[PDB]
RNA sequence: AAGUUUGAAAAGCACUUUGGAAAGAGAGUGAAAUAGAACCUGAAGUCGUGACAAAGACAAUGGAAGUACCUCCAUUUCAACGGCCAGAACCAGCCCUACUGCAUUAUCCUGUCGGGGGUCAAAAUCCGGCGGGCAAAAGUGCAAGAAUUUUGGGUCUUGG
RNA sequence: UUAGGGAUAUGUGGCGUCAAAACUUAUGGGCUCAUUCUCGAUACGUGAAAAGGGUGUUGGUGGAUAAAUCCACCGGCCCCGAAAAUGGAUGACGCUUAAGCCCAAUUAGUGGUUGCCCAUUAUUCCUUUGGUAAGGGCGGAAACAAACGGAGAAAGUGUAGCCCUUCCGAUGUAGAUGUGGCCUGGAGGUUAGGACGAAGCUUAUGGCGUGAGCCUAAGAUGGACCGGCCUCUAGUGCAGAUCUUGGUUGGCGUAGCAAAGAUCUAACGGAGAUAUACAACAUGCAACGUUGGAUACUGGAGCGGGGAAGGAUUUCGUGCCAACGGCACUCGU
RNA sequence: AGCGACGUCGCUUUUUGAUCCUUCGAUGUCGGCUCUUCCUAACCUAGCGCCGCAGAAGACGCUAAGGGUUGGAUUGUUCACCCACUGACAGGGAACGUGAGCUGGGUUUAGACCGUCGUGAGACAGGUUGGUUUUACCCUACUUAGCUGGAAAUUGCGAGAAAAGAUUAUCCGCGCAAAGCGGAGGCAGUCCGUCUGGGUCUGCCGUUCGGUGGCAUGUGCUUGGCGCUGCCAUCUC
RNA sequence: AUCGAAUCGCCACCUACAAGACUGGAGCUUGCUCCCUCGAAGGCGCCAAGUAUAUUCAUGAUCACAAGAAA
RNA sequence: GUGAGAUUGUGAAGGGAUCUCGCAGGUAUCGUGAGGGAAGUAUGGGGUAGUACGAGAGGAACUCCCAUGCCGUGCCUCUAGUUUCUGGGGUUUGUCGAACGGCAAGUGCCCCGAAGCCAUCGCACGGUGGUUCUCGGCUGAACGCCUCUAAGCCAGAAGCCAAUCCCAUGUCCAGAUGCCCAC
C-alpha cells in the first residue's frame, strides 16, 4: 500500500472517519493552455488543491505544423555535454500542462514547490476522478471566448502524438470507453430525475399557501 | 580550428552507459507485434550456452558464386532442458504504461522454483509458498484465483507466463546454481480470452523448445557478454593508440576538450568498465533442434555422414561437458561465455530475404576434440589410428 | 633557543592492586594534587567526548521581519492590587470620504414653408426661407458647499 | 538626492502568471497570422539590418470607361531580401475576441470631477543630532513633618546636556577640524577597594551608550594586588606589508617507504602466548634473536684481509629498549 | 539558360589592418599527431525545380549538416605543388580548440661560422649547426564502481489512488446494464450491548484443504537413479 | 497510544456528452411570425423532519481558536 | 500510552520531575518505463541493354539478385599471433665425484606447445512506422474567366519524431507476488 502501516494504524487507532480534502476539478476541453495554466498557477498560490483534467484536449493558438516546430524547438535544447542532466523535455500532454505552469511559479523556492505540488493533471478522466462532485471550468480560459473562430488552432493531443506521446490512442479509446459507461448510467437516471422534478411542481400545490407567494416573490416557482 | 583530416567516432553512443549489467539472466526488453490471427504461442526460451562448432552444409542461392557448393560455417550449440511453467500474470493498458493485474500461481512449484526466494535454501525454514499452496485450495481461494482470471479476461490487454528453466534435469555440474532462472513468456495470437485458454493449460506442465521454435527459423537471443573488467580506453573504445615517444604513456587519448565547453563532454572515450553489458543480437538463425541423448543418440550423425556420432566433442565442451539434453544449433556467435542464461526470443525484424528464408541441410558436424588439434571424430576413429596400445596390452592381463 | 616560578614547608605520593615495563585503579601528604616535576595563572586556535538543535541539493556566512522551541539573564506584578494582555466609549489634532452653487450654451432647439432625397407609399439623414425659444439639461469654465451645528469613517500612523 | 522610524500621496516604470496593481478594466476605435536563429512586444542600446521587391491585407490621391469596373501612383502592418560555429533566450512561461502595434479613456452619450500598484522622493507626525540657530525662566511667590501630589530649578560652548518652547539642515572618496570622547603603560593629586578573594581568564550574564566602549551577574576560575576622578606623560588602540616570531591546521592515515635477486624450517630464548563466558578451524594477529638444517647471492677489480686522508672510543664485555637505527627488533656503530 | 560592365545596397569575422579595454608579483607564444563536437556559404550521399537539358556528362537553384570527406613525394612549415585512389577527396569554429596530452623540426638566449654594415664592442625582422619541455594525491567535469535516506522531498499527526462501487453491511459469481438468473454448512453451550444483533471461546456433524498406507497412467529423466502429479484408502488437519 | 492541531458544504437529482456562425419545436418571407415547458437557476443545507399552537438553554457574568465535531 | 536511555563541573544514597528516542516494517522475486542515450551509412557487379535517346559518334535508370568499402555490437569452431603449463624434447658453459635426478646463467638458449586471451589477420549479426520541408498536384475562390491557396486536400527527403536497441522510479511505481512480523 501507499500509505504507511502507521498511518493505516493509527487512522485505525483513531478511528473517526474516511477524509478528503476539498479539490476542485477543472476539465480542461478547450481551455487555452497559457491562459489556464496562468489562472491555475494563481490559484495554487492561495493554496488551493487543484485536479486537473483532460490535458489531451487543451488548445493552442495556430495552425498545428506551427505549435509542433515550437516543441521541436524545445527538443533541440539539451545540455550539450551530459544531456541526462541537460534540461528535459516532456511529452505527454498532462506533463506540457504541468510544465507550462510550472515555468510560471517560483519553483526555486519551498512554496514554488508547495504550490506546483498541489497540482494534479490527468489525461482523460481517471476513475480516481470520474465521480467525486461536478467538473468546474475557467470561462477566461475558454477557447469560444478566447479565439475568433476564424482562426485555426490545436489540439494539445494532437501535437504532441507526433512527438513523442505514444500514449494517444490507448487514452482515445479510455475516453470511448468512459464517456459510454457515464451516458448509459445517465440516460438510465432519467426515470428517476424526471420523478423529482415532477415532485417539486407537485408539492407547490398542497406546500402552505403563504410560502408559495415568496417561492413566487424572490423567483423560485 | 577543425580537425585536420575527418574519420569517424570510435564507438557507438546507443550502447551507453558502459555499465555492467544488473542481471546476467538477459531477459527480452520487448516482444514482437501481436498478429491475433495466429494461434497463440510461447515467444521465447531460456537456454544454456555450451560451446562452438563448425558444420559443412551446401548453399542454395540463386545468384551467387557458392550457389551450389559446400560452405563451412561456425555455429554454437546451446543445450536447452524443458522449461516448467509455474504462473500466469497479464497487463492492464493505462495511458502510462502497462500495470500487471495479478497472478495466478500453479498448484504445485518445485523446489527449483522456490530456491529462488531464499538466499540460503538449505538452512532455511523453507516456507516459501507454504501459505498459499495452503489457501489455493478450500473454497474462499478457489474464488480468488477464478476472480483474477476473469479480470485478466475483461481487463487485459498482454498476457504472459512466468516459465523457469529446470536445474535437474539439466545435469551439469559446472553450472553451479540450483536456483531455477525465472522469466516472463509472452503468448502472442489469438484473442485475449484464447490465451488464457492456453496459458491456463500450461501450468505445472514443460516446454520443449521443438514447441517454441522451429528447425530453419531465425531467433534473435538476448545475452550478457563476457565482462573483462576495467578496460583502457584502447580496448574499450577504438582509439588508435599514440607514438612510441610519447611521455606518460601511448594508450591513452591525447585531447579530451577545447577549452570551451570547459568541461569533458558524454562523448570524449575514457576507460572502465568494457563490461559484461546486455545485448540483444538479431536474426541468428537457427541450424538444427536437437534431441536429447537419452531419448535419441546419433545428434550428429546426417543423410551423409552416418557415423553414429553426437555433438558433444571427444573430450567434451571445454569449460562445459557433455550435452545431455535437447540442444539449439544456432549459426554464428552469441554474446556471453559458456554456461551463462540466454534467451531466445521470436524474431522481430521482418524477414522475408533469400539469406532469412531457407531450409537448412547439413552435411556434416564436427565432432572433433576442441582440446588442441582434434583429428578425430569419434573415439573409433583413434582407436583405429592407433590400435593395441601399452596399456591396453595390460588391461587384458586382468583377465 | 631557554624564568628550573611546585609549595609556606618536600610533607616530592609509604602501602595494596592489574601490568614485562610504562603506567592504570585505590590510598596517603597538603588549605589547593584540576599545585605531581616542563609542576602558579593555563587564553586564542584546532581536536576528542556526552547531551541536544536540527538540516535536501540554492557553497557558507550576512540584512530585515516574524514564529517555533528553549533559556531562567533581567526587570515588573500578585487582590479596596498591576508598570502585563485584550475590547468598548468619549476629547484635541490630523487624514479621508459623502453632500453643490455661479456663469455658459445659437455651427443649437422646435415649428413651418420651399427644395432634395429616397420608398410599394411615406418619414429621416441634408440645403435654404420665415416664426418662436429654455434640449434644462450639458462629460462647458470656476466652486468657497462649517461632517456632533444631538450623529460619516481612520488613527495598533499622535497624544489624552 | 540619502539622520532613525510611521502614515498618506506620488515620480520614472507598470497592472496574464513569475510579481505588488485591470481576480485578463471599459458598457473604447482600428490594424496584424509571421513553418526549425521559431511575427511582434523598454527609449539611450547597430545591444542589429539596407537597396530592392509582394493580385498578402488595409487605407488614400489622380485619371478613365459605364453593373459596376479599369489604369497609374503614395502609405500602414505583415512577408521575401535575411548565411556561424556549446543549448538558449521580447527577462522566463506564454499570448493571437493579444498578454502584439497605433490611438484613447477611467467604472462610461448617465449626469465630470483623482481606476490601481511600487520609491531612502513630496506632505505630515514622532525621535536624534548640528546650527550664522530664535525666544523664554533662572531675586526660590505663598502653603506644606512623619505615622495612619512627588522631585528638580546650574547666568550656562562642550557632560547624565541648567530648564523649556520653536525653526531650519542632516548622505560622501581624498582631505580639514571638533568632541565634558572611548581605550592603554606610567608620574603628580584626590577618593576608594581587597584572603568574606586583586590583576588575569571564561561565559545562550544581562544593563547602559548612535559608537569607540562601560558596568553588573556567574565561574563547581584564580591566588595578591587594585578602581574611580583632575592633571601630566608616552615605545599608547591592528586584519591585510609574498609583515616578524611561536604554535596549530585542512590536504591525510594520503603521496608514498618499488636499483643492488631471497628467503624457508625446527628446537631453544623473550613480557612480546597456544591470551576465549554446550571439541579443534570459523574468537590473540603480526613480528624479534641465537643454534642446527635447507636454499641463494657476492664471485679474488669481493657485502674478503690490511693502511693513508678524515673521523676519535664507533673497538671490547656485561646489562638494557625510554628516545634513536624513516618497517621491526629481544639486535646495534 | 549561364554571365553581367558603369553604378549601388548589404552581410561575415576563416585575412590583414586600426585601436590599446582586460592580463607584465607571468593566461606557456609556430606546426604536426591524437580526440570530440558544433556551424552551413553543400564536395559526395537523399529528394526536387530549371537550362542554349535529345542521351551521356554537366551548368544554375531549392529543402537538408543524419552520414562521409583519403594513401603519399618535397617543405619545420600553415600555405603551396605534383603522384595515386575515390561516391567525394567541401569550407570552417571551438582562447587563430587541443604542450601538468605528446612532440620540439621552426622561432627566441648563452657556443660557433659566413655574407653585408660599423673604426670598435657588436647589429642583421639574412643564411647555418648545436642547444633541459618540471608538479595532480585537492575541487569540479567525465568514465566506470559501491553504500544509502527520502512525497510537508528527513518535520505535520497537512489526509488527493491513471483503484473498487456503497453505511457494518454484499454473501458471492455473472450482467454495459435495466430486467433477470444460477450457486451460500449446520447444531448445542458463551460474553456484550444495539431487527434481535454483534463480538469471541467451547461441545457436535459435515464439504473443500491437510498429511499417512496401497494400485495404475501422462510427463520428464539419471551417474537403472532425481521428482512431481493421478485413483483409492487411512490418518491428521 | 502518544495526539492536545491548523481545515469549518453536504448529496445514490451536480458528479454524461456536445455546440457557441449556437441546442426548446416549427413555417417561408431568411428575418420575421407562430407554438411550447417561453429558452438566465444542479439539488439540498442555513435550528420544530416543518411553518404552527410548541419546547431545555443563563452564572461560559461585554471581544478572545467555535469552550463545538458524522449534516 | 508503553518500552529504552539520559539529566556528565563540588561526596554518598534516596525519591520526584523533566528531556530525548523507539513503538512497524523487514526481506526475496517477476515486471511497468517517464526521462536520457541512439546508428548504420556508402559503393561495385549481374540484370535491364548495346535498350531508351540519337544522323551518327555515343549511351543511361528503376524493381530484383549478388558481393564489397567504412562504421557498429559481439565471438573463438576454424586459421594466425602470444606461452611463467618454465608442458615435453633438444642443447651450451658452470656445478653437486660419474650415471640418474637435476641445478645456476634474475625465464641460459633452441624447436614444438594446450587452456586462456586475441586479429577486418579469423567468424557471426546490424530492421520498422509516422509527421513535415522543398516540390509536383486536386478541389477552388478572391476576380462572371483564371489560379496548387485564401479556407480544405493529396503525394512526399538520407532531415525531424516514435518502434527496435542501451541505462533506467530522485519519474520516489496505490504495478504484481513470495515469506515473517505489526495492526
Amino acid at each position: 500500500a501507499f500509505p504507511s502501516r502507521k498511518d493505516a494504524s493509527r487512522a485505525q487507532r483513531k478511528s473517526a472517519k474516511k477524509h478528503r480534502p476539498e479539490i476542485i476539478v477543472i476539465d480542461l476541453k478547450d481551455h487555452v493552455l497559457g491562459r489556464a495554466a496562468a489562472v491555475v498557477a494563481k490559484q495554487l498560490l492561495l493554496g488551493k488543491k487543484i485536479t486537473v483534467v483532460r490535458c489531451e484536449q487543451l488548445n493552442i493558438a495556430g495552425t498545428e505544423i506551427r505549435n509542433k516546430i515550437k516543441y521541436l524547438q524545445y527538443l533541440r535544447k539539451r545540455k550539450l555535454t551530459n544531456p541526462t542532466k541537460g534540461p528535459f523535455h516532456h511529452r505527454a500532454p498532462s506533463d506540457v500542462f504541468v510544465r507550462t505552469v510550472r515555468s510560471m511559479l517560483p519553483r526555486y523556492t519551498k512554496r514554488g514547490m508547495k504550490a506546483l505540488n498541489s497540482l494534479v493533471a490527468y489525461e482523460g478522466i481517471p476513475p480516481n476522478v470520474v465521480r467525486t462532485g461536478g467538473r468546474v471550468v475557467i470561462p477566461r480560459a475558454q477557447r469560444h471566448v478566447c479565439y475568433r473562430s476564424e482562426r485555426p488552432y490545436t489540439v494539445l493531443g494532437n501535437m504532441c502524438k507526433h512527438v513523442g506521446w505514444k500514449y494517444s490512442d490507448v487514452v482515445a479509446n479510455l475516453e470511448k470507453a468512459r464517456v459510454e459507461k457515464a451516458s448509459r448510467h445517465h440516460e438510465k437516471q432519467a426515470k428517476l430525475r424526471d420523478a423529482w422534478k415532477s415532485a417539486r411542481k407537485e408539492a407547490l400545490a398542497k406546500m402552505p399557501k403563504h410560502n408559495v407567494e415568496v417561492l413566487k416573490k424572490f423567483g423560485y416557482a | 580550428s577543425h580537425c585536420k583530416f575527418e574519420h569517424p567516432r570510435h564507438g557507438h553512443l546507443g550502447f551507453l552507459p558502459r555499465k555492467r549489467s544488473r542481471q546476467i539472466r538477459g531477459r527480452a526488453r520487448a516482444f514482437p507485434k501481436d498478429d491475433a490471427t495466429q494461434k497463440p504461442h510461447l515467444t521465447s526460451f531460456m537456454v544454456f550456452k555450451a560451446g562452438m562448432t563448425h558444420i559443412v552444409r551446401d548453399v542454395d542461392r540463386p545468384g551467387s558464386k557458392v550457389n551450389k557448393k559446400e560452405v563451412v560455417e561456425p555455429v554454437t550449440i546451446l543445450e536447452a532442458p524443458p522449461m516448467v511453467i509455474v504462473g500466469i500474470v497479464g497487463y492492464r493498458q493505462t495511458p502510462v504504461g502497462l500495470k500487471t493485474i495479478g497472478t495466478v500461481w500453479a498448484h504445485h512449484t518445485s523446489v527449483e522454483f522456490r530456491r529462488r526466494y531464499y538466499k540460503n535454501w538449505k538452512q532455511s525454514a523453507q516456507l516459501a509458498f507454504s501459505r498459499q499452496k495452503q489457501f489455493a485450495n478450500t473454497k474462499e481461494g478457489k474464488v480468488a484465483e477464478a476472480r483474477t482470471l476473469n479480470a485478466f479476461a475483461k481487463k487485459a490487454s498482454v498476457i504472459r507466463v512466468i516459465a523457469h528453466t529446470q536445474l535437474r534435469k539439466l545435469r551439469n555440474h559446472r553450472v553451479g546454481v540450483k536456483k531455477a532462472h525465472v522469466q516472463e513468456i509472452q503468448v502472442n495470437g489469438g484473442s485475449v480470452a484464447a490465451k488464457i485458454a492456453l496459458a491456463k493449460s500450461l501450468l505445472e506442465k514443460e516446454v520443449r523448445v521443438d514447441s517454441v521454435f522451429q528447425q530453419s527459423e531465425a531467433c534473435d537471443v538476448c545475452s550478457v557478454t563476457k565482462g573483462h573488467g576495467t578496460e583502457g580506453v584502447v580496448k574499450r573504445w577504438g582509439v588508435a593508440c599514440l607514438p612510441r615517444k610519447t611521455h606518460r604513456g601511448l594508450r591513452k587519448v591525447a585531447c579530451i576538450g577545447a577549452w570551451h565547453p570547459a568541461r569533458v563532454m558524454y562523448t570524449v572515450a575514457r576507460a572502465g568498465q568494457h563490461g559484461y553489458h546486455h545485448r540483444t543480437q538479431l536474426n541468428k538463425k537457427i541450424y538444427q533442434i536437437g534431441r536429447s541423448v537419452a531419448v535419441e543418440p546419433n545428434q550428429a550423425t546426417t543423410t551423409y555422414d552416418l557415423t553414429a556420432k553426437t555433438i558433444t566433442p571427444m573430450g567434451g565442451f571445454v569449460g562445459y561437458g557433455t550435452v545431455r539434453n535437447d540442444y539449439v544449433m544456432l549459426k554464428g556467435s552469441v554474446s556471453g561465455p559458456r554456461r551463462r542464461v540466454m534467451t531466445l526470443r521470436r524474431p522481430m525484424a521482418p524477414q522475408t530475404s533469400r539469406q532469412l528464408k531457407e531450409k537448412i541441410v547439413l552435411k556434416f558436424i564436427d565432432t572433433s576434440s576442441k582440446i588442441g588439434h582434434g583429428r578425430f571424430q569419434t573415439k573409433k576413429e583413434k582407436n583405429q589410428w592407433f590400435g593395441p596400445l601399452k596399456k591396453d596390452r595390460i588391461r587384458r592381463e586382468e583377465r
